[PDB]
């Protein structure tokens, strides 16, 4: 339940390890998906199956009014759940997580597009 | 009308967590940013469509 | 005119719910994008004529002045694999 | 200690269509509900498996070994007991012994000076019991390098009657000095042939041996002549490099396969 | 600050109104974990030495 | 129509949700 560099039996990778509900056959050591990428592993000492999640990543995108108008900016961590951002105002979206933008209940017309129905603007 | 927006971090595709490979890939110049400009240009035009 | 229209709408409803292939032009676009993403990830298993396709297993066997030459192969072959995908995506995106 | 077993009538080589047997898990990687394509040394579907009998009949010629091998035995009472693998088979070079006996499975690698008709022999008097008597396989064993023995067990040498009941299947491959065994056991209720049906061999063991192998031989259960080898039937198939598509289910077991060149 | 990241990335002292991609975020690994089978076949140097 | 990965690959959501496309 933390991001770590793992090395089980030379199968080096980096991700979040967590308990799997998969059961391997007694002899199988690694688990792969349709992409032929390792997504599960059985620990070689305490024989149990661990799911590997690729630990979180995404584009930073900066939302701004024009330079002349203002300097203030809001930041989008695309595809990131912001339980992971402070490690480096807040509002989670399906597009990723905004910081510095204020969330409002009123539906204005879309000025700067963000994603998943969300847009941003500069306002009082 | 549209297709799935996709995006790549070129460094995680080519060089996933190797700083050596990351410092070697840097020799090739703008090639990864040119790929991201292309894919983000496909991504925005899905909304335009 | 109403009874003909109300029947024709009923035939659309049944047809879409009955046959597999009617959504073909959309399912094809989902399948081409899945196939291209799958192909792009599979290219990471390819050696490109280097000693290995696993970047850490190159670094764990050769010293730096020649481990760089193997890593340069994988960089070249993977960069060629992204360029093939992005060219396919651009040409497709022009179709869409 | 050996004496030749020349008491055998000449018969021609029997053959059969190996239906879809001899598939094995090609790497130790779990796959769930997916179709996986691989290239490895496999027994082709519908290919001519060679077939042998012990009965009056005792079929232990030296066999080629090349690009790996498949072995199977429709059995009762465990007459098939092991195999011998190497390239000179004469103590000039190291060679590999596999034996199962009335105490243990055992594996050894040595310059064995093997004998010309190697076998395991047994006490068979009118007292209704069977006991080991004759380890008649070799004389010398010099500069040995790999050895293993199982935890000690008891197995039934008892002459169980009727049709064949136990089917064992094995694959033996040498790659880059590693010697790989894969195997499957199943119950069967059938008269004589290799069964139409599908099953995959799980990996049994991998040994870091580092010897060439170009020829193999088989070890069977039996005043120096005149004896009965109990009825057992065994099969050999030779693997070729070929592409297969394997279906894995949600449990990660091979459930069906396709030989791309059939 | 993120404004300076965009100015630098766009190569301009003025950035127009919009949304601008920079610098991919990636969770760093906390520590490095190594796992191998239980150790068993200790070579018997005790009966040598 | 029957329809975040390891190697730097991601999918991004459309600016209009399938609710907003339904509403238009
Ligand atoms: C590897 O060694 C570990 C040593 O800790 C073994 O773990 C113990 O296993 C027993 C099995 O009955 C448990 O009762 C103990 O609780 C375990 N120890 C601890 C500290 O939890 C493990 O079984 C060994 N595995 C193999 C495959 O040898
Ligand atoms: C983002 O991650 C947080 C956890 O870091 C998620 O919060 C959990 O949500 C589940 C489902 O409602 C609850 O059972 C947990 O108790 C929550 N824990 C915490 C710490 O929040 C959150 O749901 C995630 N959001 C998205 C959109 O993925
Ligand atoms: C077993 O039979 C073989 C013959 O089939 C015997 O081996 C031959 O022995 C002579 C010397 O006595 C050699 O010149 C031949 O070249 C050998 N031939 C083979 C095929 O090896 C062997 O001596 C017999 N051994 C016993 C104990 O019966
Ligand atoms: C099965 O084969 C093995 C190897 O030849 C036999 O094991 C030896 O048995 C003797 C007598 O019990 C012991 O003194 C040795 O120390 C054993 N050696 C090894 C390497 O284990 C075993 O006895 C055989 N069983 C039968 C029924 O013949
Ligand atoms: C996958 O393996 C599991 C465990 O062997 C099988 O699940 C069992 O199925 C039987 C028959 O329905 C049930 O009575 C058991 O209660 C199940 N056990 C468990 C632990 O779930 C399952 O059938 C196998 N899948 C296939 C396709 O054979
Ligand atoms: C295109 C545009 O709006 N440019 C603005 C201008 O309107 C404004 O008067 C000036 C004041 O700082 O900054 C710049
Ligand atoms: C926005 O609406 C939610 C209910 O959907 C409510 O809980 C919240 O207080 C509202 N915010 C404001 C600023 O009125
Ligand atoms: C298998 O052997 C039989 C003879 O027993 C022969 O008729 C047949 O053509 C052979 N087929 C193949 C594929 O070897
Ligand atoms: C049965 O075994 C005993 C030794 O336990 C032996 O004396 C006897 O001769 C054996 N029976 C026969 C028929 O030889
Ligand atoms: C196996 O065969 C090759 C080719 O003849 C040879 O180079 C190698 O040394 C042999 N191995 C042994 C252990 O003799
Ligand atoms: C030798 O044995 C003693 C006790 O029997 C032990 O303390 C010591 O470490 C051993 N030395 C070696 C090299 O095994």
């Amino acid at each position: 339940n933390k991001c770590v560099n793992f090395n089980f039996n030379g199968l080096t990778g980096t991700g979040v390890l967590t308990e799997s509900n998969k059961k391997f056959l007694p002899f199988q050591q690694f688990g792969r998906d349709i992409d032929d990428t390792t997504d599960a592993v059985r620990d070689p000492q305490t024989l149990e199956i661990l799911d590997i999640t690729p630990c979180s990543f995404g584009g930073v995108s900066v939302i701004t009014p024009g330079t002349n108008t203002s300097n203030q900016v809001a930041v989008l961590y695309q595809g990131v759940n912001c339980t992971e951002v402070p490690v480096a105002n807040v509002f989670q979206t399906r597009a990723g997580c905004l910081i510095g933008a204020e969330h409002v209940n009123n539906s204005y017309e879309c000025d700067i597009p963000i994603g998943a129905g969300i847009c941003a603007s500069y306002q009082t | 009308v549209s297709m799935t927006k996709t995006s790549v971090d070129c460094t995680m595709y080519i060089c996933g967590d190797s700083t050596e490979c990351s410092n070697l890939l840097l020799q090739y110049g703008s090639f990864c940013t040119q790929l991201n400009r292309a894919l983000t240009g496909i991504a925005v035009e899905q909304d335009k469509n | 005119i109403a009874n003909q229209f109300n029947s024709a709408i009923g035939k659309i409803q049944d047809s879409l719910s009955s046959t597999a292939s009617a959504l073909g032009k959309l399912q094809d676009v989902v399948n081409q994008n899945a196939q291209a993403l799958n192909t792009l990830v599979k290219q990471l298993s390819s050696n490109f004529g280097a000693i290995s396709s696993v970047l850490n297993d190159i670094l764990a066997r050769l010293d730096k002045v020649e481990a760089e030459v193997q890593i340069d192969r994988l960089i070249t072959g993977r960069l060629q694999s992204l360029q093939t995908y992005v060219t396919q995506q651009l040409i497709r995106a022009a179709e869409i | 200690q050996c004496v030749n077993l020349t008491t055998r009538t000449q018969l021609p080589p029997a053959y059969t269509n190996s239906f879809t047997r001899g598939v094995y898990y090609p790497d130790k990687v779990f796959r769930s509900s997916v179709l996986h394509s691989t290239q490895d040394l496999f027994l082709p579907f519908f290919s001519n498996v060679t077939w042998f009998h012990a009965i009056k009949r005792f079929d232990n010629p030296v066999l080629p070994f090349n690009d790996g091998v498949y072995f199977a035995s429709t059995e009762k009472s465990n007459i098939i007991r092991g195999w011998i693998f190497g390239t000179t088979l004469d103590s000039k070079t190291q060679s590999l012994l596999i034996v199962n006996n009335a105490t243990n499975v055992v594996i050894k690698v040595c310059e064995f000076q093997f004998c010309n008709d190697p076998f395991l022999g047994v006490y068979h008097k009118n007292n209704k019991s069977w006991m080991e008597s004759e380890f008649r396989v070799y004389s010398s064993a010099n500069n040995c390098t790999f050895e293993y023995v199982s935890q000690p067990f008891l197995m039934d040498l008892e002459g169980k009657q009727g049709n064949f009941k136990n089917l064992r299947e094995f694959v033996f491959k040498n790659i880059d000095g590693y010697f790989k065994i894969y195997s499957k056991h199943t119950p069967i209720n059938l008269v004589r042939d290799l069964p139409q049906g599908f099953s995959a061999l799980e990996p049994l063991v991998d040994l870091p041996i580092g010897i060439n192998i170009t020829r193999f031989q088989t070890l069977l259960a039996l005043s120096s002549s005149g004896w009965t080898a109990g009825a057992a039937a065994y099969y050999v198939g030779y693997l070729q490099p070929r592409t297969f598509l394997l279906k894995y289910n949600e449990n990660g077991t091979i459930t069906d396969a396709v030989d791309c060149a059939l | 600050d993120p404004l300076s990241e965009t100015k630098c990335t766009l190569k301009s002292f003025t950035v127009e109104k919009g949304i601008y991609q920079t610098s991919n975020f990636r969770v760093q690994p906390t520590e490095s974990i190594v796992r191998f089978p239980n150790i068993t076949n200790l070579c018997p140097f005790g009966e040598v030495f | 129509v029957t329809l975040q990965k390891f190697n730097g690959l991601t999918v991004l959501p459309p600016l209009l949700t399938d609710e907003m496309i339904a509403q238009y």
